[PDB]
């Protein structure tokens, strides 16, 4: 690495760090013998020196060249640690999967103080010891001679280009707070650390002030210089750098077969399923509710197109929530995706009238390559929203979940059946099977949902078998977007194995109706508890994080 | 934000004698101390930048140390320049300072009694609606006095200043003046004022009084 | 050699602002931070707040965090503060000093000769001398007390003196102190063989400069 | 892929895509037998349909199905080229490396006809056959019955996000340009296609109109819509979709071991050197000459911190481009750079009064992945600039090339031993080796272009062997920056063997400058030819291209 | 049933501007490709611009592009075609046209009835009517030719007919020519027995409703 | 911009007969064309919306076709209501349409002589300073003839306007009206006038004559 300069003309003097392979230049001034004092050790391949410990005074050790010349060695340790191996306290590049390395930062989106309405990372200061579980810890380690720091000093820094996306605070009392001062942050990329000589251990909070977006990679680079300050008369010059580096951890979305924790919201029905499900039942519009995760905590975080001590916000902003959902997890084509992918509806090809989720989201969404993204056929709907023909419920075999399409083809066959055992006048399913208005309708909706029905099997790794068909019809409205009929029954709340079902009102046999027996003989059969609340349509559930750790995947 | 108590408030020796001067932070700061020393009039001056490592031009008579959270200077062979105002100031990482109480370094010398003295009211403030009752402690040692003030047996409260002198430069004395400020209606509603002084060079307290209006 | 050189001082209203600056001589303030340091009358050292020119970073203590800012200029190498909302407890020296972190050391090594900053709604105004004749009631052994006192002045300071100098031994001048009314107010005093009132002159002499305002006050019986 | 409904309720009918595999919907209504009519194939894994060629009739072949039911098929001919497989003329995503596919684009930056001073992709129009050499062509491919788009419609489109970085040409006479108008564009993502029955070809230019940035990838996707247009009354329903994905060429810069071509212009020793190496030298400021590269042609393109029929202009920007250079080709740790390493000078850290190269121009040329950017310090110069100290050369040997870096340190030696030899009078060397401020001042260089030196050969994968220390001292001005104590000997002219250095005027031993001998005893072993150039501080000089391929790097 | 209705016509100054509209009832614009086709007087038909409100896009002629523009109300199921910088060459009707390109076809289903716009520098002005008279210079046989010329009249059109339409047999009327002065020219001619001549009434009736202008001239040797 | 030629321009029948017209394409348009036909004052009517495939509600008498980029429209049985102008268009991907020179169907009949007449300026005319020599060929088959002016023999150019008629629906005749515009002292400079007619039905040509001042 660094060259040290060896010369007859005068004595010279050098630093090297543990850890650090120098090299010494005999060569350019004068076939020689190098003599290394104790601890020193030197290769020759072209000569490294390397030493084994820190000295307590300057000049402590010494190297002499016979071909003489005489260079006098001063060792240090410097070094950052900054939980490098993922697990916590553990005291290059960022790497992704089970076999690689680099730090993780959370945004600090949370409000652990409860007297001020501000987001945590909008100020300079930590004002309580609770937000500090928020932030990452590294350590800065050092070993020096006492007097070593009268010719040296050591830097702190981030890059100019990222100084705004990261905050960087004081460990005044290590693991307490003591109102810590700012390091590093948006007022300024650097500053000068008064580090002591002997061997000492310094403490910074390290939190990131954004989510990764178009602009941001998601990675934050904080180096140490080591300057020689010798010459007060004479510029600085850097002898010694070190670094680490960190990403800052994604938004997660959870799918409907994670374990339901938190309800907030008819209410007889949702309490029922609340209690059956084992979950806590509470008192805002519908907003996507998700988290991030590093070693050390995960938080839950809403994601909005309302903060609380470990309760995340993040805006990063005409088409609302019911357009963006996410799948389970999935295998396509040998590639694994174990947090799923997330899917959200637009149109097929753009026009001078179509609709699409605004960019902003798409990028936001497409920033963040622990969970890809899928594009789904809905401009075909009046609300052009995915959530109105798709759904998805966990299952216990092969496959571990189901994907349900709406299907007006499953309604028609059920409807002729009925028809056919002469209960035509039931309410008439007379009148719904002879109206061909209503069939050219619901043509033009099943080429939708089969096209969808295409693109999911081959994003997703699905077979038909993964498929079911729930009976639903869909009319055209007086600007030719599609509505649903009836109830939509494939829009249903997911808590565990217990469905709470939009009921369906129409014809009855033997005191049943027919789409509630159908629904019931395609979804019981998994476990699944199906109840049927009537006038189905701000309710918001919170999920399980996943048990596995998003920086293990490699996308 | 680790904070600091700098003791004790006062010390006394003569020419020639051993001094320390010690104060504790509630956490360690990795050596990061210094002492200045101040004398009326001018701004602090650094005597130790570290712990323990003196300041260019410092006479040898200073040094510092370090057990645990308790720092010390050392002062010997003490001279007659060194007696002023020491502060102790702690640092850290970052360009951000606290200091502690400070300390008081004066010259020892035998206790003397105060000569203790009142004065009532002239015509010329009694006239313009006000009045001062003035009692003096004149040079006297150690610098601490208690001093009261019972007009017709009711002892006041939060009318009397005090002011106290440097230490005397010829015979290391203190004087201290004590006044209570009464309205000319309230000095009229009483007839007997009192002065009451103790300090340790008394054998009984001292009193000295006198009657409005009987001169 | 190295100077710094306070100015900016003054006598403001409470709620008002105040500029400090301090002039630097035979170093340049861009390697230098620069710290101010504040000390009320009776009282000790403060710590108030520090700049880092080269690194552009400051800092402030928690007693002036919101109100205090501080900023330098590397061209006239000159560092300033910058005052705003300023109450009666603000009143004190505010000291310039220069902390040469290069050096590896935390001790701040030249310091200036401070200016004070005083925050009161109190007008000029003039001492009211009152005489403290000497009689029995002041006298102990062979000597008698007797002095002036000075009450109801702003601004400080004031000078006394008996005779116009000629009288300084057994002379004793108090400090002032600080009234509630915002006024300050001292003693002064002398101790004199009893053998000598009413022959020996005891006239103190009072100089309030900023009133233009001199009192000679004959102390007698 | 596509399902295709089959019921015994009434006969159906579907239109099939040769090399799409679709499936039959047979079990949702009624153990069964399939009999297919020649030419079509249907295999049983779950039932898949395909067909052998494109049908010159509707309906003309048919499946039965026995447990009865009847489907109808179409078959036809659909699919877009774009030149796949990186040749030109070949007739799923874009990947990197000799083994994987996607088409190239090149951005029309260049200016072939004359009679306007507008850039070619600045206006809607193409002027000229010869603007059609400088666009990627792609031919779509059509086989249908002659009746079959009076029920069906092909739509062509682009992503809306993406539709300002490419525009798309209607070929009108193939290979010849006839004023085409525009199909795709800043004004539309989307257009319909007038395309008749049988076996037609139809032809479309494809230009890029932005280079590579922060906000844009390179890759852009042209989709084309087939469209059921059946029912007039009803909306129209999407059936099949092909797309082809481009990548936009990026701009790559020669370094000065690529042989010259060009020189624009002390003109008699430039004259000189231009006729021994055999380029091309004729008659604005400083400006870096790269390129940019696809199958079908390759353009050189200027790079501003002047357009020709071929030579290409790009903007997207307070130090100049002696501060920008290039390595050669160089193997990093076992990673190959086939087209070296970007090198750029900034600040070792950064603070209130630094100097760095602007975000814009860091952004652009991190954008463009085929050439690694590397950071070396230069703010401890007066301008800022690499050039100062570090230029290349080429070289015979393993390496193929030098590393040349200024060397204080050969230049006191060299000044020493004519002291030794007694020639301190010369012109002096004993006023110069006496200098004890002068000796102060290039040891902080000497630690600033050591710290390079390290930078350079861990980056760039050099051994101590590969770099030649050139003497040259420096002295610090008011502002305690660098400049040169005599004219800089490193920053020179190289044209293949030939070296354009600037002429020193130091001491002179029997009628030769000390500097030059010492300068030509390190180069001219190598074969490089050197003259030394009076008062040698507007020139510019083009490279060849690079052999290598870029597409097949894999960053 | 299907109609387009044109609008916006009459007579303009050259460089000046005007805008066509077509109204459209039976279907609605923004699933069709609407064409706007010009046809000169005496000339064939030449394609102008076309607009598909479904896609955005425009297409113009290489004789109209950077001075026409096109647009459609998809809420107002209208058409327009804004004119700028008119010339003398663009005098023509204007056609409105639809493409049902959903069919798969090329070729333009229903048309309008068409809208005329005239682009001249002439003012309004009525006909000078001129007899010529019947003699042996006009006689062929047992028949004799005599006419009246109605010059120098703007705008079209002018009706002419003989004896208030009593006299059709033998008629013919001249579509006019357009002069180089800016104004038109028709001749009205009529054969008759050379027997009638003096005894027959040969009055021309010219109708030039712009200005209000009727001439009756009697034609005679 | 692919440009294209459409012929015969003018054509002749009688009704029954069998006619065809042609346009070539400068290069192909896989089979991108339409027919129309328009009759005076009536917006063009579409008859074939590409190549050979017939509009529905056109009667079976047209029928189209393609021959490399050679186009055809057949009439059979051509029926009074087909007399008309009709227009090839050339159409491509893209709604960019080019539209050919149009050609014209008549009605055949006998060749017929004109009947050629001159008038001279009248008197009204003469004194507004403007003079038209008027030179009728009445009732004439076919449309094309032959028309010179020749005053003092100096043949005019430029100065001579043109105007045919339709068809006549009775006789099947064409009219043309030929006038020469002179200023009042551009007449007076000349004294013979002349109308010179060529035509098919000629045997010889018949010119009619006056002289200025004579009547
Ligand atoms: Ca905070
Ligand atoms: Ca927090
Ligand atoms: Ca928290
Ligand atoms: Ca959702
Ligand atoms: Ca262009
Ligand atoms: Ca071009
Ligand atoms: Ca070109
Ligand atoms: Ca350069």
């Amino acid at each position: 690495g660094t060259l040290i300069r060896v010369t007859p003309e005068q004595p010279t003097h050098a630093v090297c760090v543990l850890g650090t392979l120098t090299q010494l230049d005999i060569c350019s001034s004068a076939s020689f013998s190098i003599n290394a004092s104790p601890g020193v050790v030197v290769d020759i391949a072209e000569v490294t020196l390397t030493m084994k410990a820190a000295s307590g005074s300057t000049g402590d050790q010494k190297v002499q060249i016979s071909y003489k010349a005489l260079l006098y060695l001063t060792g240090v340790e410097i070094s950052l640690c900054a939980d490098i191996t993922r697990t916590g306290k553990v005291k290059r590049t960022w790497t992704w999967g089970p076999c690689g390395q680099g730090a993780i930062l959370l945004v600090n989106c949370d409000r652990d103080n409860l007297e001020s309405s501000a987001m945590d990372c909008e100020d300079d200061e930590v004002l309580d010891s609770e937000d500090l579980q928020d932030m990452s810890l590294m350590t800065l380690s050092t070993k020096t001679p006492k007097d070593f720091f009268t010719n040296h000093t050591l830097v702190l820094h981030v890059a100019r280009s990222e100084m705004d996306k990261v905050r960087v605070f004081q460990a005044t009392r290590g693991k307490l707070s003591s109102k810590c001062s700012v390091v590093l942050g948006p007022k300024w990329p650097s500053h000068y650390l008064m580090v002591p000589g002997g061997k000492h251990n310094m403490d910074f909070y390290v939190e990131a002030l954004a989510f990764p977006d178009t602009d941001f990679p998601g990675l934050i680079t904080l180096t140490i210089s080591l300057l020689d300050t010798s010459n007060l008369e004479l510029p600085e010059a850097v002898v010694f750098q070190d670094s680490v580096v960190f990403r800052v951890a994604p938004w997660i979305m959870t799918p409907n077969t994670q374990p339901p924790q938190e309800v907030y919201a008819f209410l007889k029905s949702v309490t029922t399923l609340a209690m059956k499900a084992k979950c806590k039942l509470t008192i805002q519009d519908e907003m996507e509710i998700g988290y991030i995760q590093a070693p050390h905590k995960t938080l839950p975080v809403v994601f909005d197109s309302v903060m609380g001590p470990d309760f995340g916000y993040v805006t990063r902003g005409l088409d609302s929530f019911g357009n963006l959902e996410v799948s389970p997890p999935v295998t396509v084509r040998g590639k694994e995706y174990p947090l799923g992918r997330i899917l959200f509806g637009d149109s097929c090809y753009p026009s001078n009238d179509s609709r699409q989720m605004h960019q902003a989201l798409q990028d936001f969404l497409s920033a963040q390559q622990v969970q890809a993204p899928v594009k789904l056929y809905s401009d075909w709907l009046s609300v052009g929203h995915v959530d109105e023909f798709l759904s998805f419920v966990p299952a216990p075999d092969r496959k571990g979940f189901r994907l349900l399409l709406a299907s007006p083809r499953s309604c028609y066959k059920l409807f002729q059946e009925q028809q056919n055992e002469g209960h035509g006048e039931a309410l008439k399913i007379k009148n719904i099977l002879s109206n061909k208005t209503l069939r050219e309708h619901n043509s033009f909706v099943e080429r939708c949902i089969d096209w969808n029905r295409e693109l999911l099997k081959r994003e997703l790794g699905l077979a038909e078998s993964d498929i079911i068909d729930i009976p639903q019809l869909f009319k055209l409205k007086e600007f030719s977007k599609a509505e649903a009929f009836f109830p939509n029954m494939v829009n249903m709340l997911v808590l565990g194995k217990h469905l709470g079902i939009p009921k369906p009102f129409g014809p009855v046999i033997n005191g049943r109706c027919c789409l509630e027996e159908k629904v019931c003989s395609l979804l019981e059969p998994l476990g699944l508890q199906c109840t049927f609340i009537n006038d189905f349509f701000g309710t918001n559930v919170r999920r399980k994080p996943f048990s596995f750790k998003w920086w293990n995947m490699v996308p | 934000d680790i904070q600091m108590t700098q003791s004790p408030s006062s010390l006394s020796a003569s020419v020639g004698d051993r001094v320390t001067i010690t104060c504790r932070a509630s956490q360690s700061v990795s050596s990061a101390v210094a002492w200045y020393q101040q004398k009326p009039g001018k701004a602090p001056k650094l005597l130790i930048y570290s712990a323990s490592s003196l300041y260019s031009g410092v006479p040898s008579r200073f040094s510092g140390s370090r057990s645990g959270t308790d720092f010390t200077l050392t002062i010997s062979s003490l001279q007659p320049e060194d007696f002023a105002t020491y502060y102790c100031q702690q640092s850290s990482y970052l360009p951000l300072f606290t200091f502690g109480q400070g300390t008081k370094v004066e010259i020892k010398r035998t206790v003397a009694a105060p000569s203790v003295f009142i004065f009532p009211p002239s015509d010329s403030q009694l006239k313009s609606g006000t009045a001062s009752v003035v009692c003096l402690l004149n040079n006297f040692y150690p610098r601490e006095a208690k001093v009261q003030w019972k007009v017709d047996n009711a002892l006041q409260s939060g009318n009397s200043q005090e002011s106290v002198t440097e230490q005397d430069s010829k015979d290391s004395t203190y004087s201290l003046s004590s006044t209570l400020t009464l309205s000319k209606a309230d000095y009229e509603k009483h007839k007997v004022y009192a002065c009451e002084v103790t300090h340790q060079g008394l054998s009984s307290p001292v009193t000295k009084s006198f009657n409005r209006g009987e001169c | 050699e190295v100077q710094l050189v306070e100015s900016g001082g003054g006598l403001v209203q409470p709620g008002g602002s105040l500029r400090l600056s301090c002039a630097a001589s035979g170093f340049n303030v861009s390697y230098y931070s620069i710290h101010w340091v504040r000390q009320a009358p009776g009282k000790g050292l403060e710590w108030v707040a520090s700049i880092s020119p080269y690194y552009g970073s400051t800092y402030y203590a928690d007693s002036v965090k919101g109100r205090f800012t501080i900023s330098a200029d590397t061209s006239k190498n000159t560092a300033y503060l910058q005052m705003n909302s300023l109450r009666a407890e603000d009143t004190a020296v505010y000291y310039c000093a220069r902390h040469p972190y290069r050096k590896g050391y935390s001790g701040l090594d030249y310091w200036g000769q401070g200016t004070l900053v005083t925050v009161s709604s109190a007008s000029t105004k003039g001492p009211s001398v009152f005489p403290l004749a000497p009689s029995s009631k002041s006298t102990s052994g062979g000597t008698a007390a007797l002095g002036c006192l000075v009450k109801d002045y702003f601004p400080e300071p004031v000078t006394v003196s008996w005779n116009s100098g000629a009288l300084t031994s057994g002379v004793h001048t108090f400090p002032a102190v600080l009234q509630s009314s915002g006024l300050y107010s001292l003693s002064s005093v002398v101790t004199v063989p009893s053998s000598s009132l009413g022959t020996q002159t005891y006239i103190c002499n009072v100089n309030h400069k900023p009133s233009n305002t001199k009192v000679d006050k004959k102390v007698e019986p």
